């Protein structure tokens, strides 16, 4: 209405802002839940740091074969995207600040090597181009270190081919539960934690086979379950703006709820005015 | 029964835990007499069930995936590689991560929020015709 | 009919110990069989907050039905 | 407008015109509306698609930007395709340039603008049809000089 | 013109045994083209299939054209 228009126009503006706030609601228990598993992955990764200093004090004393990473030709890269959508900008700061930080690899002018994770990014740098050398996509909320397999030994090749020198590794996160941390790093450094590989390990722990192998594969353990927290945290980060914007969307239509509160309203008083108008002249 | 702070760990959250007095399985050296009081040592083991003589004799054999595990002196705790990463697998489905990245690959999350919301976005976004009706 | 948009000036004014007392929260609780059917479609996974209201709610909702040429004891 | 004076008015005129509150809402220089002004002069012949053609665009992109006014509007513009962006990027900048130094400015608008050429108009017609500089603000395309003035301004600007 | 919001009763019968042969496929993309129209409505909807019914509808849409003047053969 309004007359036959604003109305109802305006109350489809209802069925948006209720809309959207059920989607304020359903984002907001997808944040809650997000970020709620969003905090699992850390322990056995946490462990591997750990000790992996404790003994290398010691146990450092013999060989780092990573501590390059990949050789360099490459700094390589890394993306994650989107499986969903309603959460936030990631795409703008994080795809942004990428291809920022691609500008700074221009800058250096070595190569490069990025591989798609996720739908979106996969079609950012699809769309931004780009070199990926695997493309994973939209696992949904499940991160899953045995389906990164494919992509774990996809890049393990070069950087332990020692094609990528270091590397670039983009991950969101919720910063606060508010504050969202997209994410990127300097991958394939050697990730280098000496920490515990101050104190020589005190417990000589009898080592039945030698360090080397458990680093790169226990390495890729370490990193990865790293990779399934700080991807989680993306998805805390997701899902919370995802809340954020359904919240705001169901905010907009309210002012348009004025205006044909303007065209029933106004044109209402409209419609009065000609019924005075020709009621008088019919009625002469 | 109980001895030395037993306790299982993985990646996305730690496996399990306890004190256990005796382990019970073979190592991956070989077999491993199930016991307090083992040196600081480092080990792994493959996948399978590992009755264990855990706090208050309570010995229970437990399937493993494959895993390392091993004891700073007196300090016990436990991880299982979620699997063995996959021999080739991974190297295989590296190439297909490639042919993913070659034959574009791609997944999504489908909520019936996502999904029936998109049906609000053709569906709510469409059907506004007073797209017209605001002016300056 | 609109469920309680029917307003009427009397109501259970003349109800009585079962009527009035007995037979109280009707039409809030209506409002909450679809309140709380409300928002299950688009936000889901209504607990049985709503399951067990909305649609107990929407059980006894259906047990309101009366036919037309139907008296009530 | 259904005022006879406005709506019989559309009959007698050659070119219609229009001094609105559009571009003073637009706060341009003009504040009037153009969008609807026919000069019925303007052959696709004589107009040549130099002025034809450009013209042309001129009617898609006003529909362009406009339609974006829309869901823009609805979800802000975050869904859209960058070409939009690119749609609404010549509408800020192009548009603006429209807006244009005019001598008699001098008066209400206390600084003097600028005459303006033709031919240039083509030029930069072409200039932000490239989206040429592409780098030249709105704002110096607002009350632009020509597109060189509007250039040294980008320059400047 | 405004088609479809443009009609008229005596219709193609005029149209001769090609052009009432071939004269079909109109409300078509009337249709499909403005029903492909439709999947901006969310964006990013687009099917490849629908990106031939905007080939086919918009594509094909973009064959018709009518001049400032237009004889036809």
């Amino acid at each position: 209405a309004g007359a036959k228009d604003i109305r109802s126009k305006i109350a489809s503006v209802q069925n948006t802002q209720k809309i959207t706030k059920a989607m304020e609601m359903v984002a907001a228990s997808k944040m809650r839940k997000s970020q709620d598993r969003m905090a699992a992955s850390r322990p056995y990764a946490e462990t591997m740091r750990k000790v992996i200093g404790h003994l290398a004090h010691g146990n450092l004393e013999y060989k780092h074969p990573y501590l390059e990473d990949r050789d360099v030709k490459r700094v390589g890269y890394l993306v994650v995207s989107t499986d969903r959508g309603l959460a936030g900008g990631l795409n703008i700061n994080l795809f942004k600040k990428l291809l920022a930080e691609m500008k700074t690899w221009t800058d250096k002018g070595v190569q490069a090597d990025l591989a798609m994770i996720g739908s979106k990014g996969v079609s950012f740098f699809n769309s931004v181009g780009g070199n990926v050398v695997a493309q994973v996509t939209g696992m949904g909320d499940n991160p899953s270190l045995s389906e990164l397999i494919g992509p774990v030994k996809v890049m393990l090749q070069a950087y332990d081919e020692g094609r990528l020198d270091k590397l670039y590794i983009v991950s969101n996160k919720f910063i606060n539960t508010m504050s969202q941390v997209p994410t990127i790093s300097q991958l394939l450094p050697l990730p280098a934690s000496d920490d515990d590989d101050l104190k020589h390990k005190s417990w000589d722990y009898l080592y039945e086979p030698d360090p080397k192998a458990l680093l790169d594969t226990l390495l890729r353990r370490y990193v990865e379950s790293q990779v399934y927290q700080g991807v989680v945290e993306n998805l805390a980060s997701e899902q919370a703006a995802r809340m954020v914007a359904m919240k705001a969307a169901t905010d907009n239509g309210g002012s348009l709820i004025k205006e044909l509160q303007l065209v029933y309203n106004k044109a209402r008083q409209a419609s009065i005015t000609q019924e005075l108008t020709e009621i008088v002249s019919g009625a002469a | 029964a109980m001895t030395y702070h037993l306790d299982v760990v993985s990646a996305e959250q730690q496996m399990f835990s306890g004190l256990v007095e005796k382990i019970q399985v073979t190592g991956s050296e070989g077999e491993l007499g199930i016991y307090p009081g083992h040196a600081p040592l480092l080990t792994a083991i493959k996948p399978g069930m590992i009755r264990i003589v855990k706090q208050h004799g309570h010995e229970e054999f437990i399937y493993l995936s494959g895993g390392i595990l091993e004891v700073q002196p007196g300090n016990v705790t436990v991880l299982a590689d979620t699997a063995i990463r996959g021999q080739d697998l991974d190297e295989a489905r590296a190439m297909e991560a490639k042919r993913k990245a070659e034959e574009h690959i791609s997944s999504s999350h489908g909520d019936v929020d996502y999904a029936q919301a998109s049906a609000e976005l053709a569906k709510a976004i469409a059907q506004l015709r007073v797209i017209e009706l605001t002016k300056k | 009919v609109n469920p309680g948009i029917s307003v009427s000036r009397v109501g259970g004014a003349a109800q009585t110990k079962i009527m009035k007392k007995l037979s109280g929260g009707i039409r809030t609780a209506l409002a909450q069989y679809r309140e709380l059917a409300a928002f299950s479609q688009f936000a889901s996974d209504l607990d049985d907050a709503t399951r067990n209201q909305l649609d107990h709610g929407q059980k006894v909702t259906e047990l309101l039905k009366q036919k037309q040429y139907a008296p009530m004891s | 407008l259904t005022d006879p004076s406005p709506a019989t008015t559309f009959a007698h005129l050659d070119a219609t015109v229009v001094l609105s509150r559009q571009i003073a809402s637009l706060g341009i220089y003009p504040a009037v509306d153009p969008l609807d002004s026919t000069s019925r002069q303007l052959d696709p012949l004589v107009v040549g698609q130099e002025h034809y053609d450009t013209a042309r665009g001129v009617q898609s992109i006003l529909q362009r930007y406009q339609e974006l006014k829309d869901i823009i509007a609805i979800l802000g513009m975050d869904e859209l395709s960058e070409e939009d962006k690119l749609v609404v990027a010549r509408a800020r900048k192009i548009q603006r340039f429209l807006s244009q130094p005019f001598f008699v400015a001098e008066v209400f608008t206390g600084s003097p603008g600028k005459y303006v050429s033709l031919k240039d108009t083509i030029r930069g017609f072409k200039g932000i049809m490239e989206g040429e500089y592409d780098h030249l603000p709105e704002q110096a395309f607002y009350m632009v000089g020509s597109i060189e003035e509007a250039v040294e301004k980008a320059k400047k600007l």
